[PDB]
C-alpha cells in the first residue's frame, strides 16, 4: 500500500478540460471520450452499476461525505404506483467552493452522461438540475449539453439505443444559500420557500412530488462515468482506506496563484498549496489560519495545518471536516475574529427563519462577534458564546445551525488569546474616558 | 416496577387515606348537616358535581380530569342569586353566603367522592361526566410525511416530459 | 391484526399506543405533559419551535417529539440533563426578541410563553442587545 | 355560477349602526372598532374620559396630544419614558421604518411619538 | 431579503398599486408557457422561480403588485403563495431599480482580496452607496453573498435590463482592481462592451494574484492540463 | 408609606396602564380597577378605586406596579369627618399625585438605588 499521496499524474486526472481550454461542442466532447460506451454500460444492468459504484469508494462531494453507492441502492427496487426522480444539486452556494461552476461551465457532457448513469443505476424515469440563479452562463452551457444529447438521441425513450427510458430538465433558483439543502432544495422545486423538511421521512422514501428522490451533487454525478469505464479499483487506487479517489481543490485568499485544481485525495495541505497554488503570499510563515472546507468547518491554525492531509478521516480527527474541500488561506495581516464576523454575518443572512434557534441566534452571534472586533466585551461572554454556539448545535431542523455555530468554535478553541487581548487592550481606548 | 409520582409527600397522603377503621368510616343521608350547625335552608339549594374543561386560550392539561388520580380536579358549584350595584360607588353587591365557597376550597380526587360529601350534607346533586379528548389525528397529516405526500394533486402524470 | 397497538418505554415505563403515533402521542398516553408551541391537534404538524425535544435512546441528538413517529421497543427519556438544556435554551432562544409587553398583553395570566417560560426555562437573561421590532397589521 | 353576495343591501338597524365605538387616529387605523366595558352605559355615557373625568378638566389624552413626534436617527428605537432607565417604563422597541411627521410611530406604555428620515425617504 | 427593499409589506405607490397593469408580450408569453411544460400539470406550481424571473426582465428589472398578480393567476395558485416566493428570494427585486444591477460580493473569500476597496472605488466614482440608484436611472448597487467565483475574488456581478428578457445578460467581472471596475463603469456607461471573465487571466487558471486588492502581481509556477487531451477508452466490461 | 397617589409622565399622560397587578397582589382587595380602550388606541382604566378604610397601607401594589404609577406618598395628615371622603376615585387619586408631584420624584430619586 502506498503511503505518500500527492502529485497526480495529467493521465488519471478525470477532469480533462476544466479550464475551457479544448472545444467545447459535443464532437470535442465524444473526442475526448464523453458519451462512450454508453449503451454497454446501461446494458450491463442495475445492480451491476450499483455494485461497481459501491466497489470504488467515492464518498459524497456535496459536503457530508455518504458512501454514494449505498446511498444510490436506498432507492426501490420494484413498482408501487410511483415513478422515481434524480435531482441532481448544482447550487454550490458555499463561500469557498467553485468547482461546480467549473464543472457545469466546462465539462457539461460529463454531468449529463452521469444523470444518465445515476438514473439508470436508480429506476429514476426523468430528472431535474438545480443549478444556482446566479449561474446563467454555465446554466445556458448545461442546456446546450442536453439539447445536443437529445439531438443525437442520448436522452429521451430509447436512450442510447439500450430500451430504458430518461430525461433531463433544468431548473434554476433565485438567490438562497439554504437551497442547497436537499429537502429546501426539494422544497424550492416544489415551487415554495427553501425550508427544509424534518427527517423522517426521507427523500428516498417520500421526496419530489411524494415521490421517491435521490439529490447528489454535480462532482458526485459527473465522475461517475469515468469510474465505470476506468474500473473501480483504479479510482480507490488513491487516497488512503475510506477515502479513496481524486477531488477538486479551490484554493482562495492569501495565496499566491488562486486555483480551481483537481488532486489525489489525502494530499497534504502544504504541498497541496506550495505546489499548484505558489505557496502563502509572504512565505510559510507568514500563515496564520486555514479553513480547509468552505465556511461550514472550523478554521485550523498554522501548527495542525503543517502535517496534516487533505482527508475526510484526517481534517475530522484535527477537529474540522474535509467539506467542499474549498481550502481559504489567511496570513498575518488578517484579523481573524473580523473575518469569522463576516462569516457570521453570512450565517444570518442565509437563515431560513423557520426554526427558532437558527433564526433567533445567528443574529444574537453576529451581535456578540460584532461586540468582539471591537473589544467591547467581558472575558466571561467568551464561555457565553461558546455556550450560546451549544445551545444552537445539534438543537435545529437542518444542518445551517451546526455550519453556523462551527467557526465560531474553531475561532475561540484556536484564538481565544487573541479575543482576550482584544478586550484588554480595548480598554485602553474606553477607560481613559471613564476617568 | 410501580412508579406513579414516587418522589412527593402525596405518596404519605394517599396512604393516611386508607388507615384500618379510619377508611371505612359512613353517615347516613343528611346527617352531616344536622351537625355541621349552618342554617338548614343552606341544604335547599342545588349542587353540580363536574370536572371543569381546559381552558381555550392555553394548551397545558394540568388542571384536568386526565391527571386526575394525581391533582384533585372534580368541583362542587352552586346557582348564582341576585347581584345589583351599590349606589355610592358602583361596587358590586351580593347576598350569597355560598358565592365562592365551592369554587375555591372544595375539590375532590373522583366523582364519587364529592357525590359522598354531597349525601352527608344533604345537598341534591347533578353529576355532569367531562367530554373526553381525541387523541387519533385525522386521515389525512396523520403523521408529518402526510404533509408531503402524493395525496396533495395526485401521483403526477410524465405526459409533459420531452419526448412525451 | 399484526399487533396494531405496539409498546414503547418513557422513563423505562411500558406504554402501548396505537400504530402511527409519534414520540410526543406517546409521552401523552405516559401521563407526562411535554411543553410545545407550534404542535396543535387539529393542525398538521410543523416541527419548528423545539421545545418538544426529548431523548431517545441510541440518538446522539434531540428528536422533536410531536414529528418523530414511535418505533417498537423505543426508550424515551424526558427528563436528563440534555432535555433540560434543550428546554433551558430553546426558551431563552425564544425570549431574546420578545417585547417587554406582559403588562400591557392580554395574554398576560393565560399565556403559553409566561408558563412554560415559569416551569421549563431559567429565571435570568443575559442578552443586552436591541431587539427586533415589527409593525402591526390590520385583519 | 356561485353568485356574488351583495353586502350593501343587508339591512342593519339604525340605533345599532350609529352606536359603533370606533378610534381616531393615534394607534390604529382612524375608525376601527374600539373595545368597551358596560361600565356607564346606564349614565349613558359614550366616551372614555367622561367614565372617571367631572367638568372641563383638561384631560390626560389632550396633554399627550401637544407633545410633537421626535426625530430619530435609525430604524429602531428604545422608549424608556424617562432619561433614568429605573425611573420609566419597561423598554419598549418601537418600528421607525416607514414613518413620517405625518404618520409617525407611537409607544404603546408612554403615548410618545417618534419618526424617522432613514429608510430611503 | 437583498438591498433596496426594507419592507416585506405592499407599501402603495403611483407607480406601484392594485391599478397598475401588466401584461405579457406575445413572444414572453411563449417563453412562459414553455417554461411550464417542463413540468407535471398537477403540479403546474413548481415553475413559479424561472416564471417570476422572466416577468422580472419583462417589468424592467423588478416585480410590481400587478405582474405578481398576472403570475398568479397564470400558475392558478393564491397571490399569497406567490407574495411568499418574491419575497423569500434575493434576486426578486420588488421595488423600481436603474438600467443596470451592479452587485458586489462581500463574504470573507472576497473580503480577504478586497472588496472592500472596490467598494470605495465604486462609491467614490459613481456616488452612491449600497442600495441607491444614481439621479439619472442608470446604476443600482447592491451586495451580494458568495458567488461561487471565489478564486477569481474579488468580483463584481452586473445585471442588464436595458433590452428585456431577449436581451438579458447577467456578467461576472472577476480578478478586480479600482481601476478595473472604474474602466468597465465608464465602458458601460458610454456604450460599450467591457470584456467579462477575468481582467488578468482567462478562467480559474494559476497565474498570478490581486496583492492588497491594489495590484495584480503575476506568478509562475507550475501548470496542469498542458499537454494534450486524454484519448477515449473503456475496459472489457465481461470477465 | 402614606396616602396613595396616581402619578404622571412629564408630558402629563397617565403612566398606568391597567395592567391589574396592584389589584391581584392586594391583600386586603382595596383596589377595583375597569378599563376599555382609549380613543386613541391607547390601554387605560375607566375606573380606578382605592377603598382607604380597607387599605392595610402595606406597599405591596407599589412594589407589584411595573410603571411607577401607583406609590404611597409622604402624607399621613388626611384624617376626615365622614366616611365616604375617604373611599377614593381616580380623579381623587390623580389630584393627590399632581399636588404630590415633586417631593414623590426627589424620594424615588433616592429608593431607586435600592428596589
Ligand atoms: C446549508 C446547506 C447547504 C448545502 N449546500 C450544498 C450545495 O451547495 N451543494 C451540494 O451538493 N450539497 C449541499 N448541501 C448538502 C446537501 O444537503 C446534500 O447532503 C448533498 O448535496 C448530497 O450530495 P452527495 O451526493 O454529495 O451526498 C448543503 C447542505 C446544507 C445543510
Ligand atoms: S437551521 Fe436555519 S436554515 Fe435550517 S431550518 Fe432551521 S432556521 Fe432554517
Ligand atoms: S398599600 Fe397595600 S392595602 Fe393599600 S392599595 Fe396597596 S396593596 Fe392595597
Ligand atoms: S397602577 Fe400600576 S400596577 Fe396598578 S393597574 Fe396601573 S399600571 Fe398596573
Ligand atoms: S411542538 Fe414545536 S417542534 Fe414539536
Ligand atoms: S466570497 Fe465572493 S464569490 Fe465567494
Amino acid at each position: 500500500a502506498k503511503t505518500s499521496f500527492g502529485g497526480l499524474k495529467d493521465e488519471d486526472r478525470i477532469f480533462q478540460n476544466i479550464y475551457g481550454r479544448h472545444d467545447l461542442s459535443i464532437k470535442g466532447a465524444m473526442s475526448r471520450g464523453d458519451w462512450y460506451m454508453t449503451k454497454e454500460i446501461i446494458g450491463k444492468g442495475r445492480d451491476w452499476i450499483i455494485d461497481q459504484m459501491k466497489k470504488s469508494g467515492l464518498r459524497g462531494r456535496g459536503g457530508a461525505g455518504f458512501p454514494s453507492g449505498l446511498k444510490w441502492s436506498f432507492m426501490p427496487k420494484a413498482s408501487d404506483g410511483r415513478p422515481s426522480y434524480l435531482v441532481v444539486n448544482g447550487d454550490e452556494s458555499e463561500p469557498g467552493t467553485c468547482k461546480d461552476r467549473e464543472i457545469m461551465r466546462h465539462e457539461p457532457h460529463k454531468l449529463v452522461e452521469g444523470c444518465l448513469m445515476a438514473g439508470v443505476a436508480m429506476g429514476a424515469r426523468a430528472g431535474y438540475i438545480y443549478i444556482r440563479g446566479e449561474f446563467v452562463q454555465e446554466r445556458r452551457a448545461v442546456e446546450r449539453a442536453i439539447s445536443e444529447a437529445y439531438a443525437k438521441g442520448f436522452l429521451g425513450k430509447n436512450a442510447c439505443g439500450s430500451g430504458v427510458d430518461f430525461d433531463l430538465m433544468v431548473h434554476y433558483g433565485a438567490g438562497a444559500y439554504i437551497c442547497g439543502e436537499e429537502t429546501a432544495l426539494i422544497e424550492s422545486l416544489e415551487g415554495k420557500q427553501g425550508k427544509p423538511r424534518l427527517k423522517p421521512p426521507f427523500p428516498a422514501g417520500v421526496g419530489l412530488y411524494g415521490c421517491p428522490t435521490t439529490v447528489t451533487n454535480v462532482e458526485t454525478v459527473a465522475v461517475s462515468p469515468t469510474i465505470l469505464r476506468r474500473g473501480p479499483e483504479w479510482f480507490s487506487s488513491f487516497g488512503r482506506k475510506n477515502n479513496a479517489g481524486t477531488k477538486l481543490f479551490c484554493i482562495s485568499g492569501h495565496v499566491n496563484r488562486p486555483v480551481t485544481v483537481e488532486e489525489e485525495m489525502s494530499i497534504p495541505l502544504k504541498e497541496l498549496i506550495e505546489r499548484h497554488a505558489g505557496g502563502v503570499r509572504g512565505g510559510w510563515d507568514n500563515l496564520l489560519a486555514i479553513i480547509p472546507g468552505g465556511s461550514s468547518v472550523p478554521l485550523l491554525p498554522k501548527k495542525i495545518c503543517d502535517g496534516v492531509l487533505m482527508d475526510f478521516d484526517a481534517l475530522k480527527e484535527a477537529q474540522s471536516g474535509l467539506g467542499t474541500a474549498a481550502v481559504i488561506v489567511m496570513d498575518k495581516s488578517t484579523d481573524v475574529i473580523d473575518a469569522i464576523a463576516r462569516l457570521s454575518y453570512f450565517y444570518k443572512h442565509e437563515s431560513c427563519g423557520q426554526c427558532t434557534p437558527c433564526r433567533e441566534g445567528t443574529g444574537w452571534l453576529y451581535d456578540i462577534m460584532t461586540r468582539m472586533k471591537k473589544g467591547d466585551a467581558r472575558l466571561e461572554e467568551i464561555d457565553m458564546l461558546w455556550e450560546i454556539t451549544k445551545q444552537i448545535e445539534g438543537h435545529t431542523i437542518c444542518a445551517l445551525g451546526d455550519a453556523a455555530a462551527w467557526p465560531v468554535q474553531g475561532l475561540i478553541r484556536h484564538f481565544r488569546g487573541e479575543m482576550e487581548e482584544r478586550i484588554k487592550s480595548a480598554g485602553g481606548k474606553k477607560k481613559l474616558a471613564a476617568t | 416496577e410501580f412508579a406513579t409520582a414516587s418522589a412527593d409527600y402525596s405518596i404519605a397522603m394517599k396512604k393516611a387515606a386508607e388507615i384500618t377503621g379510619a377508611a371505612e368510616s359512613a353517615m347516613g343521608p343528611k346527617e352531616g348537616g344536622f351537625t355541621a350547625g349552618v342554617p338548614l335552608d343552606t341544604f335547599t339549594r342545588k349542587a353540580r358535581i363536574y370536572a371543569p374543561a381546559r381552558t381555550a386560550s392555553q394548551s397545558g392539561l394540568a388542571r384536568t380530569v386526565d391527571f386526575a388520580t394525581t391533582t384533585p380536579a372534580w368541583k362542587i358549584e352552586f346557582e348564582p342569586t341576585a347581584k345589583w350595584q351599590n349606589p355610592l360607588m358602583g361596587w358590586t353587591s351580593s347576598a350569597d353566603p355560598l358565592e365562592n365557597v365551592g369554587r375555591s376550597a372544595l375539590v375532590f380526587y373522583t366523582k364519587e367522592e364529592a357525590m359522598r360529601f354531597c349525601e352527608k350534607l344533604g345537598w341534591e346533586y347533578e353529576v355532569t361526566e367531562p367530554n373526553k379528548r381525541r387523541t387519533q389525528r385525522t386521515k389525512r397529516y396523520m403523521q408529518y410525511g402526510d404533509n408531503f405526500g402524493t395525496k396533495r394533486a395526485g401521483v403526477p402524470d410524465l405526459s409533459t416530459l420531452p419526448s412525451n | 391484526p399484526p399487533s396494531d397497538h405496539l409498546e414503547v418505554f418513557v422513563n423505562e415505563q411500558p406504554v402501548k399506543i396505537p400504530k402511527g403515533s409519534s414520540v410526543l402521542q406517546a409521552c401523552d398516553a405516559a401521563g407526562i405533559d411535554i411543553p410545545r408551541f407550534c404542535y396543535h391537534q387539529r393542525l398538521s404538524i410543523a416541527g419548528n419551535c423545539r421545545m418538544c425535544l426529548v431523548e431517545v435512546e441510541k440518538v446522539p441528538k434531540p428528536v422533536a417529539s410531536c414529528a418523530m413517529p414511535a418505533g417498537p421497543g423505543m426508550k424515551i427519556k424526558t427528563e436528563t440533563p440534555m432535555v433540560k438544556k434543550a428546554r433551558e435554551g430553546v426558551m431563552e432562544f425564544l425570549l431574546i426578541n420578545h417585547p417587554l409587553d406582559c403588562p400591557i398583553c392580554d395574554q398576560g395570566g393565560e399565556c403559553d410563553l409566561q408558563d412554560q417560560a415559569m416551569i421549563f426555562g431559567s429565571d435570568r437573561s443575559r442578552f443586552v442587545e436591541a431587539k427586533r421590532a415589527v409593525e402591526d397589521k390590520n385583519l | 355560477v356561485v353568485p356574488t353576495f351583495d353586502w350593501k343591501k343587508v339591512p342593519v338597524p339604525s340605533t345599532t349602526a350609529k352606536d359603533i365605538p370606533v378610534t381616531v387616529k393615534g394607534a390604529t387605523p382612524a375608525g376601527d372598532l374600539r373595545a368597551t366595558s358596560g361600565l356607564g352605559l346606564g349614565d349613558g355615557i359614550k366616551n372614555h374620559t367622561d367614565k372617571w373625568l367631572d367638568g372641563d378638566k383638561k384631560s390626560p389624552m389632550e396633554y399627550i396630544n401637544e407633545v410633537a413626534p421626535i426625530k430619530v436617527k435609525g430604524l429602531v428605537v428604545a422608549s424608556y419614558g424617562s432619561d433614568d432607565p429605573a425611573l420609566g417604563c419597561p423598554v419598549e422597541y418601537i418600528n421607525l421604518k416607514g414613518t413620517s411627521l405625518e404618520n409617525p410611530a407611537v409607544c404603546k406604555y408612554t403615548g410618545n411619538r417618534y419618526y424617522s428620515d432613514d429608510w430611503k425617504g | 431579503t437583498n438591498s433596496t427593499d426594507i419592507f416585506n409589506i405592499h407599501k402603495d405607490t403611483p407607480e406601484n398599486n392594485a391599478a397598475t397593469s401588466f401584461e405579457f408580450s406575445e413572444a414572453t408569453l411563449k417563453v412562459v408557457n414553455d417554461i411550464i411544460a417542463r413540468y407535471p400539470p398537477n403540479y403546474k406550481q413548481s415553475a413559479i422561480i424561472p416564471v417570476l424571473d422572466v416577468t422580472q426582465q419583462e417589468n424592467g428589472g423588478w416585480l410590481s403588485l400587478a405582474a405578481m398578480n398576472r403570475v398568479a393567476k397564470l400558475l392558478d395558485m393564491a397571490p399569497i403563495r406567490v407574495y411568499e416566493v418574491a419575497t423569500f428570494y434575493t434576486m426578486f427585486n420588488r421595488t423600481k431599480i436603474g438600467k443596470y444591477h451592479v452587485q458586489i460580493c462581500g463574504t470573507t473569500p472576497c473580503r480577504l482580496q478586497g472588496s472592500q476597496k472596490i467598494e470605495e472605488a465604486i462609491t467614490k466614482h459613481l456616488g452612491i452607496g449600497i442600495g441607491q440608484t444614481t439621479q439619472d436611472g442608470l446604476f443600482t448597487l447592491g451586495e451580494m453573498e458568495c458567488m461561487g467565483a471565489c478564486v477569481n475574488a474579488p468580483m463584481v456581478a452586473i445585471a442588464d435590463y436595458t433590452k428585456g428578457v431577449s436581451g438579458f445578460e447577467y456578467i461576472y467581472y472577476e480578478d478586480l482592481t479600482p481601476k478595473d471596475i472604474v474602466n468597465i463603469l465608464d465602458t458601460i456607461k458610454k456604450g460599450g462592451k467591457p470584456k467579462p471573465g477575468s481582467q488578468y487571466r482567462l478562467k480559474a487558471e494559476p497565474a498570478g494574484a490581486v496583492h492588497g486588492g491594489e495590484k495584480w502581481v503575476p506568478k509562475d509556477g507550475e501548470t496542469t492540463l498542458t499537454g494534450a487531451p486524454r484519448a477515449p477508452y473503456c475496459r472489457d466490461l465481461n470477465a | 408609606r402614606g396616602e396613595h397617589a396616581l402619578r404622571r409622565y412629564p408630558t402629563g399622560e397617565e403612566r398606568c396602564i391597567a395592567c391589574k397587578l396592584c389589584e391581584a397582589i392586594c391583600p386586603a382587595q382595596a383596589i377595583t380597577i375597569e378599563a376599555e380602550e382609549r380613543e386613541d388606541g391607547s390601554r387605560r382604566t375607566t375606573r380606578y378605586d382605592i377603598d382607604m378604610t380597607k387599605c392595610i397601607y402595606c406597599g405591596f401594589c407599589q412594589e407589584a406596579c411595573p410603571v411607577d404609577a401607583i406609590v404611597e406618598g409622604p402624607n399621613f395628615e388626611f384624617s376626615t369627618e365622614t366616611r365616604e371622603e375617604l373611599l377614593y376615585d381616580k380623579q381623587k387619586l390623580l389630584e393627590n399625585g399632581d399636588k404630590w408631584e415633586t417631593e414623590i420624584a426627589t424620594n424615588l430619586r433616592t429608593e431607586s438605588l435600592y428596589r
